[PDB]
């Protein structure tokens, strides 16, 4: 969310998700789309791996 | 629609012109802009237009 603030400070959009984890990455992804709700953007591409 | 005798009657139908609609003007960076245009969509989307 404070990285959400980063986009705030340097006005940046264009942005790509990348999780080794799985389980508090989905819950990162679920906050992370409801903040860009609010700029109504999205991420490029989410990755998730072992 | 409503001319009395309909005499006053419009050439074509916009062929030749501009044809733009009409919208809701919202402040650059007003939150709610999603949520006009999914009810918009949704109007139109079932008749009620």
């Amino acid at each position: 969310s404070v990285w959400f603030e980063m986009m705030r400070v340097y006005n940046w959009n264009h942005i790509i998700l990348l999780v080794s984890d799985d389980h508090e990455g989905r819950a990162a992804q679920k906050r992370l789309e409801t903040l860009l709700e609010e700029r109504e953007s999205k991420a490029e591409k989410v990755l998730q791996f072992d | 629609g409503r001319d009395e005798g309909c005499k006053l009657v419009t050439i074509g139908s916009g062929y030749i012109f501009a044809t733009t609609g009409y919208g809701i003007a919202l402040q650059k960076g007003s939150p709610w802009k999603r949520q006009i245009d999914l009810a918009l969509l949704q109007f139109v989307g079932d008749g009620e237009m």
